[PDB]
């Protein structure tokens, strides 16, 4: 039957508790009618004895308590899925945001998803070519990778993205991404300029979005992310494609569900924030990878602003813990307008060992990328020298690599937000960086890599 | 015969009334769904279980059932070469039960295959005196391990009928004539894994393991039966190290614990290990591994399971006398779960809300690692050695976890994000990491290949200590003024540092080192800086010698590479560096 | 003259540079750690209210 | 007449006890059938807390404790002098000759003065006389440098109705006062709190030079008589040489060092060498005017927390003589570790580095004590308290 | 006998219907299959009372279990024959050796001493170690302890200073009170392997508690070592040494127990009462007035992150009479024992050492080798900013003391010992290296009787 009650016991802040309820299940998807018509839907947190409290994902404001309702509808939250789904817009909670007809649902799955099998897994050992260069040869970007990008507050991570997703593709093959986009609590001039160059590429046909703009609820901003990977994992392995997910910002998502930690009366963690912030944001990074039988596959590209540009801070740190390596965009190399600003020193990627190599790139990434790296930190520590200690002063060997590291920021990271080079062209260019070190200098790189190259 | 009814539901913490006759610690099918969970506490007729699935869709009134015996696992034929869940379930028999690709909720499987049948070669007669831990039989599981079926603990009593045969795990294979009267034995155990299996007596690890790695066999060695733990920030090579040491470690069995990390870790571990064939046995080191997966996105109550479960299958293998290594990646999840359990307890934290008791789980779970005294009348000798991963937030090891993991632990293998980021493998901080077997590794290899190597490692770390001193006061004053003495030892320090420590697992040759390998390269390398002295005291200047010596300094450096066979090479640049 | 001007600016690197950015460092180091502890035995009273 | 009230719960160190309308607010009880130290910190209805500052082993609920109805005092009399004493003045020489033991034992309770030992009293007013608070009505030899001056108690305002000379104990009555309240008998012995200090007409600027004797303290860095003086003391640095040369050379009436919370090896130093010490005027030891408090690490720390506070009292009750007093504090860094643990067992918020946030207070209550006043009374005679503190950071 | 229990959360337990019950006293559980667990109250009240079960509350049933009330706290079975005989961190036997007829039952807790009770300690103790012996004297009746850190070899000093300690013509036997305080099985497989081995455990009473025994079972340890060394010192006569390891696992302990009652930490989150905790423990000892026995005691402790501003090291120095300080960089360099004597003092070593106690020239030779040390390390780091052309004659000889002095004199072994003899003669060849003209705290009248 039609399961409502309408005698409310409390209303503080986002929260909200019914008494003499029976029959309430956790994790319940509600619906709050109010004295004058109005719908807001939310989800119970704890059911005890006849009690059930409930958080209302577009808040509370302006409800009378003698007069309302609350529908329980028996059901977590669910996601429409549907093929018609491709190329719509929907609103942070599902609701189609571009004033279209209503998606016929093909399925209704929960919104928390599932675990993937690590016996059906498919481990990702693909090879995408970005068309960057610190991508590509530095830190690789597979199929099915959880590979996120660190960014803060001012810097270009909006215009990296759209890079991203306008030249990404795969060796051998000519099949596309199925993009799905999901913004959280972010400004309308991020959103717009997003779609605008989606429209630009001719991919925004292709991909799937959900909205939550910055005066949108922050309640419902929980659940905002959890649409995207319910409909990604749907196109994947049910439909046969291979999705990529990007979403942003990631920041006001942890800040959302810290509302409710703090709403709630939970015990805090580091700076406030809830105890669980690892398993909570593992709920939704690894809906990731392939699985053996399916030709189907599931990549993540995260974007997250670093609060105080700290990466020690609990919302970055937690993510390189669950996440395969990551990218990281300092103010420091956008100051000098390198574009884009990918500090590829403490950056990484751990699926690219399988996925390079003769028959995926080239026979000798491996050595030259090992070898890029070691004479870059210390071309970079040289630099920071002759900026103290002076030019002269800096040793004939390190001052050879001082110009090392200034050509390997303006040449080869710096290429520009719409330059798809090749990884032939890539892998090229870091060998003629590394010709000005003398032969004897080179010794992460077999004579026999040397001698070909 | 009660059926308890649900009170109180709040995320994995589930409570219901009606559960006097139950106990502590016993398992239950929660809900309609039948969910398995756990009582951690107990008020008046309420019980506060401790749900290890999803409880979404579970709300009062539902009903829960006892089991009346604790969380264990089968401890037979059918376990090696095989994953299981955190409650030991068989992750590939679930696929095929469900016909799905997604864990599914409420479904109870068995750990072993009962249906397998197994041959069963007796090795007792009939009519001796047994007891807990005598070895009745055994069934090659593989072609290494030889899995021995013994007495389980409780069964004192006379072999009064035994045969070979083929029989499956469930069959009887025994009748003990005890006290009690007539018992049939099968070839499956229970065991309950928050229990530690009981041994003869504890002994102290003074065998040093294997493990193919420069930087931990030489300067903070791991003996058969320690315990070393390896914390490091996000990126540092906490994971390699468990892999690559799993690869090349000389014992006879692996237990590698996933523990809230990434699903996409178990796939490649779990397809690399039947391809890395032992040349000296001809089987793989699949055969000779357990692994245990609970993934990050998993039930967090889980995660405490998945610990204590592996441990208890490490025990199985050493009460037969075999030489076992536990891998824990990572420790900080199993931590996790606990504050976030501790929290909906409304306990009192400790610091960064960790409960108090953290401190006493992991002391209760390393102190039962180490070279033990079987139960049996053989006396046989088996060992445990516990490896353990920790993740503390931002590399800070001043984090409970890593601070009361050190108080326990012998070895500490912390990893160093400065030297990640350079990547310079495996990273680990030379003059932060340590090893309390140092000294006792240092007597036996000093016997094994003849040479005074304790004291010759004793050179090493304190040319990497000097140059750290060095380093520290010539950071900011600058190394112009540096005298021609003290750059010889920067430049030793430099070769000890990217000749010898860094190391790529990727690379074949670089992933194992033999212990001539690991002597011949220390000889070079150490004769180098003690010759080179010599020369330098000849009243030449510093920039000289090694002009003249780039030749024999680059052969240094390729002197990992020199295959097995071929070590003759590495030991020629001794006469050379002198002329 | 040139050997006076290498230890010169070197002399100077240190008044300017590295001992400020310490000095300043052990100030920002110093106030983080009180005002944690400081925070953390507040909501260790309000843990113990509940 | 005290009411005496029933355990109803113990946890750690801190003891409910219900049936306690009568007492008051930080009053001393003896806790349980032994009878520890234990101090009321809350009381709700008529339930009150008390923090217990002995080891809490052995009670439990259905155990009486009876409340002393008074904060931290002390007996202010002749005996006091060349007598130690810990923080809640309990007589060290007395607990080791009568106990026949070596330790203080758990609920042993000894008066702090001898209330059995013939003092001559030698009366100075005769019979008549208008009288208030701080006239003296005569004064006892008690010891060989000083003449303890017996003052007319706070409180008692009337006229002498009888007086006579001879020998008493400390609680014998030796005069009568013809009060407003009617009639009242005086003794020798008199009690206050360590918490509140001793009322005076009127504070004075300590403006008279004190001569220390040390040529590098007189001449520079100089002292006066009712000021304020900190010392560090880093080990091998002389502290305790500095400190014997002040006690003895200084031209000060008498000297109550206080040692708050010391090392028990570090103590036996003081309670051996102090003694040691000879006046330079007559000849005899110092001990004779000197007032000795004995504090080691492992005392309640109740005797910790107002150790200064209670040597401050008896240098308050011998400055309304007249004299002039100096007190020693070694080591305040010591006391300062009391107040942060009581912080911490009273569960109040942190200042900084973990001192209690009334800590600049609770200083400013002590040294803002000492000082060139005009004690009460129709004399309007002039004591002076010095404060020599140490200080010991980590 | 109770059959009452109604809440059971984790290895806590409350059993309401009690009457008379009181704090830290003795309960006894008796289960629904007849096993039998022992536990301690943490707290009580007039309706129920709360206690910690030592074995845990695994498999509990609360209907058909029984708990048994003892009416006395956790007592030491005290006797003369206990010498040899090693126990638990509870008293139980581990050695499985005959039982011990208590001479008496004494409670762990103990007495406080009276401190104008307390004597001076003034004889020397001959450690065996130059770095301690010599430079930082230990004294009969003195607290010092022995700061370390994790990983720090502070098991095999721990395992010498006690094999090595002996007085000088006393002519009676120094008895060891030694305490493992929640270390590891081989960590106390090693002392109990070294004491064997040696004989000291002919001379030697040895408490041992693991790490995975109770929380309430490494609070009692100190108590039950300090208790007997309190009977052998104070009721015999004996003079005692005590050796306690690990201390910061004690102070866990404590704040398992404290926030088990929902106590609200202090500083870093240990409890409020640490200071009266622990200089309960650490005021048991010295001589006694009138008695001829005595307590030495030395606590060791591994600071977190090796820091001095931590609880545990910051009060144990408001506590102990100096303390011995042990340096990471000096392990790593093969120095042994790796004891730094310049962040060590100790503060009552004037006593220990002179003519007498040691020798005439002990006080003079330890501040002349003491500033001769900084002097050489500053000269060594002198080298390093402006070269070793700006040293001259005379810093070479600083800098190669240094060097020396860290190399031969401090770095002896962990099985040397060396007497006060043999200590002194070593630092006076070190500082026959420098000239006269450096030795000036020296007077010529003892410089001219011992220099080579
Ligand atoms: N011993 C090693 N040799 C070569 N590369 C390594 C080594 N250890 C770590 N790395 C690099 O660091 C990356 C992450 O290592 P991993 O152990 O997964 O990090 P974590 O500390 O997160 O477990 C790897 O993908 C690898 O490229
Ligand atoms: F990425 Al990790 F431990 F696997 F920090
Ligand atoms: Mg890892």
């Amino acid at each position: 039957m039609i399961k409502e009650y309408r005698t409310i016991k409390e209303v503080v802040g986002p929260l909200m508790a019914v008494e003499k309820v029976s029959g309430v299940k956790y994790e319940e998807l509600i619906e709050v009618r109010m004295q004058n018509g109005e719908i807001r839907r939310g989800q119970v947190l704890e059911v005890q004895e006849d009690k059930a409290m409930v958080q209302i994902f577009e808040g509370t404001s302006g409800i009378n308590l003698k007069n309302s309702s609350v529908r329980f509808l028996g059901h977590p939250l669910q996601l429409g899925v549907s093929e018609d789904m491709i190329g719509r817009v929907f609103d942070g909670l599902g609701r189609p945001k571009d004033n279209g007809p209503e998606i016929l649902p093909e399925k209704y799955l929960d919104i928390n998803g599932e675990v993937i099998n690590p016996i059906a897994r498919d481990y990702p050992d693909e090879f995408i070519q970005t068309g960057i260069s610190a991508i590509d040869h530095l830190n690789t970007l597979v199929r099915g990778q959880k590979l996120p990008v660190f960014s803060g507050s001012g810097l270009p991570h909006k215009e990296l993205a759209a890079q991203i997703a306008r030249q990404a593709t795969v060796l051998d093959s000519s099949d596309d991404f199925a993009v799905v986009f999901a913004a959280i609590g972010i400004t309308f001039e991020e959103a717009e300029f997003f779609m605008e160059d989606f429209r630009q590429t001719g991919a925004i046909d292709r991909s799937v979005m959900f909205m939550n703009l910055a005066n949108d609820p922050a309640i419902e901003r929980i659940a905002t992310p959890r649409m995207a990977l319910t409909a990604a994992e749907y196109l994947a392995y049910e439909k046969g494609m291979h999705v990529l997910v990007i979403m942003t910002d990631m920041t006001n998502y942890a800040e959302a569900l810290r509302e409710i930690s703090a709403a709630r009366r939970e015990v805090p963690g580091r700076r406030g924030y809830p105890g669980y912030l690892y398993t909570n944001l593992a709920t939704l990074f690894e809906r990731a990878g392939r699985i053996r039988g399916l030709k189907g596959s599931v990549t993540q590209i995260p974007i997250l602003t670093m609060p105080e540009d700290d990466k020690t801070h609990p919302i970055p740190d937690l993510t390189g813990y669950i996440t395969e390596g990551q990218i990281i965009l300092t103010r420091e190399l956008y100051k000098s307008g390198i574009q884009p600003p990918i500090d590829v020193l403490p950056s990484l990627s751990r699926l690219k060992d399988k996925g390079t190599g003769a028959g995926k790139t080239r026979e000798d990434h491996a050595a030259t990328m090992n070898q890029l790296f070691a004479a870059y930190a210390q071309g970079k520590q040289a630099k920071e020298l002759a900026v103290v200690l002076g030019e002269s002063a800096l040793s004939d060997i390190d001052k050879i690599y001082a110009k090392f590291a200034e050509r390997f920021e303006n040449e080869y990271v710096n290429q520009g937000f719409y330059t798809n080079r090749t990884i032939t062209e890539t892998l090229d260019l870091g060998w003629e960086l590394l010709a000005m070190l003398p032969r004897t200098e080179l010794k992460r790189i077999k004579d026999d890599l040397l001698d070909k190259y | 015969m009660q059926i308890g009814k649900i009170i109180k539901v709040s995320g994995p913490l589930v409570m219901a009334e009606n559960m006097s006759e139950a106990s502590i610690q016993d398992m239950c099918l929660v809900g309609d769904l039948g969910v398995i969970g756990e009582i951690i506490e107990m008020r008046q007729d309420v019980a506060s279980i401790q749900v290890y699935e999803e409880t979404s869709g579970i709300g009062p009134g539902e009903p829960v059932r006892s089991t009346g015996e604790a969380l264990s696992v089968e401890l037979g034929p059918g376990i090696i070469s095989q994953m299981f869940d955190g409650i030991q379930r068989p992750l590939d028999t679930f696929m095929e039960v469900t016909q799905s690709n997604f864990l599914g909720r409420g479904v109870q499987l068995p750990a072993l295959d009962h249906e397998k049948q197994w041959w069963f070669e007796a090795t007792i007669e009939e009519g001796t005196e047994v007891s807990a831990g005598d070895i009745i039989g055994y069934v090659d599981e593989t072609k290494i391990i030889q899995h021995k079926i013994m007495v389980p603990n409780g069964i004192k009593g006379t072999v009064q009928k035994i045969e070979s045969g083929s029989f499956t795990i469930d069959d009887p294979i025994c009748v003990i004539e005890t006290e009690q009267g007539l018992k049939e034995l099968t070839m499956m155990q229970k065991w309950p894994v928050r229990r530690g299996r009981p041994i003869k007596q504890k002994l102290n690890p003074d065998v040093p393991m294997i493990t193919g790695q420069r930087v931990i066999d030489t300067f903070f060695p791991v003996t058969k039966g320690g315990a070393a733990a390896v914390p490091g920030p996000f990126g540092a090579g906490k994971t390699v190290v468990q892999h690559q040491i799993a690869k090349w470690s000389d014992v006879d069995l692996v237990v590698y614990v996933g523990c809230g990390e990434r699903g996409n870790e178990m796939t490649d571990v779990v397809n690399e290990f039947p391809e890395l064939i032992d040349p000296n046995t001809g089987e793989s080191l699949m055969e000779r591994t357990v692994l245990i997966a609970n993934t990050s996105n998993m039930p967090v109550a889980a995660r405490e399971a998945s610990i204590y479960t592996g441990i208890t299958i490490a025990e199985y293998f050493r009460d037969m006398g075999y030489d076992v290594a536990i891998m824990a990646d990572s420790t900080s999840r199993w931590a996790e779960a606990l504050r976030e359990m501790s929290g909906r307890l409304e306990e009192m934290p400790g610091d960064e809300g960790y409960p108090a008791y953290l401190g006493s789980r992991l002391a209760e779970y390393y102190e039962r690692s180490g070279r033990v005294i079987a139960l049996g009348s053989d006396q046989r000798e088996g060992s445990i050695t516990a490896i353990s991963a920790v993740s503390p937030s931002g590399g800070d090891i001043s984090e409970p976890v890593t601070q009361n993991t050190l108080r326990v632990v012998k070895v500490f293998w912390g990893l160093d994000s400065s030297l990640a980021q350079k990547r310079h493998f495996p990273s680990i901080n030379w003059i932060q990491s340590y090893s309390l077997y140092s000294t006792e590794v240092g007597r036996y290899m000093d016997q094994i290949l003849q040479q005074d190597w304790s004291d010759m490692v004793t050179e090493g770390m304190r040319i990497l200590q000097e140059e750290e001193q060095l380093n520290e006061i010539v950071r900011l004053v600058g190394i112009d003024s540096l005298s021609d003495n003290d750059r010889l030892t920067l430049e030793v320090a430099k070769s000890i540092r990217e000749d010898y420590l860094q190391q790529n697992a990727f690379d074949d040759v670089d992933t194992f080192t033999s212990r001539e390998k690991q002597f011949n390269m220390l000889k070079v390398i150490l004769t180098f800086g003690k010759e080179a002295r010599k020369a330098l005291s000849l009243g030449a200047y510093f920039n000289e010698i090694m002009e003249g010596t780039v030749a024999v300094r680059e052969r240094i450096s390729r002197s990992k590479y020199i295959p097995e066979e071929e070590l003759a090479k590495i030991s020629s640049i001794n006469e050379e560096i002198k002329e | 003259a040139e050997e006076i001007e290498k230890t010169r600016r070197r002399v100077n690197a240190l008044e300017y540079m590295t001992i400020p950015q310490l000095e300043e460092t052990i100030y920002y180091i110093k106030m983080k750690l009180e005002e944690n502890e400081r925070a953390e035995v507040t909501r260790l009273i309000k843990v113990k209210n509940m | 007449g005290m009411q005496i009230g029933k355990i109803i719960k113990v946890s750690g160190p801190l003891v409910m006890a219900e049936n306690m309308s009568e007492a008051s607010i930080q009053d001393m009880c003896l806790v349980g059938d032994l009878g520890v130290i234990g101090e009321i910190i809350e009381m709700r209805q008529d339930v009150a807390s008390i923090q217990v500052y002995e080891e809490t082993s052995g009670i439990g609920p259905g155990e009486p404790v009876r409340s002393t109805g008074e904060a931290l005092s002390v007996e202010l009399g002749p005996g006091i002098i060349s007598q130690m004493f810990d923080g809640i003045q309990r007589p060290l020489d007395t607990f080791m000759e009568v106990t026949q033991s070596n330790f203080l034992g758990r609920g042993v309770q000894l008066p702090a003065l001898d209330h059995e030992k013939q003092w001559w009293f030698e009366a100075t007013i005769e019979e008549g006389t208008e009288v208030s608070a701080g006239d003296i009505i005569g004064y006892v030899d008690e010891t060989k440098i000083i003449q303890h001056k017996i003052m007319v108690p706070n409180g008692i305002k009337g006229t002498v109705q009888k007086i006579e000379s001879g020998s008493f104990t400390i609680d014998d009555p030796i005069c009568v006062i013809e009060t407003e309240q009617g009639l009242k008998e005086l003794t020798m012995m008199q009690k206050w709190p360590v918490r509140r200090g001793r009322p005076i007409k009127q504070k004075l600027n300590p403006d008279v030079p004190m001569i220390t004797g040390q040529r590098v303290i007189d001449t520079f860095f100089p002292v006066t008589k009712g000021g304020a003086a900190a010392v560090p003391g880093p080990f091998g640095a002389g502290k305790t040489v500095v400190q014997h040369q002040i006690a003895k050379w200084s031209d000060v009436d008498l000297v109550v060092y206080v040692g708050c919370g010391e090392r028990g090896n570090e103590m036996t130093d003081v309670v051996n060498e102090f003694p040691e010490l000879i006046d330079p005027n007559t000849g005899e030891s110092l001990m004779e005017r000197t007032v000795l408090i004995a504090n080691t690490s492992n005392m309640p720390v109740a005797a910790r927390e107002a150790s200064i506070y209670t040597g401050i009292t008896i240098a308050e009750y011998f400055r309304d003589m007249g004299y002039d007093v100096a007190i020693m504090a070694d080591s305040t860094s010591r006391w300062a570790e009391a107040l942060r643990e009581m912080s911490g067992r009273l569960e109040e918020m942190p200042g900084d580095e973990g001192y209690p946030a009334y800590l600049g207070s609770r200083l400013a209550e002590y040294y803002e004590r000492s000082g060139r006043v005009i004690a009460l009374g129709s004399d309007q005679r002039e004591g002076s308290i010095t404060a020599i503190s140490a200080v010991s950071p980590s």
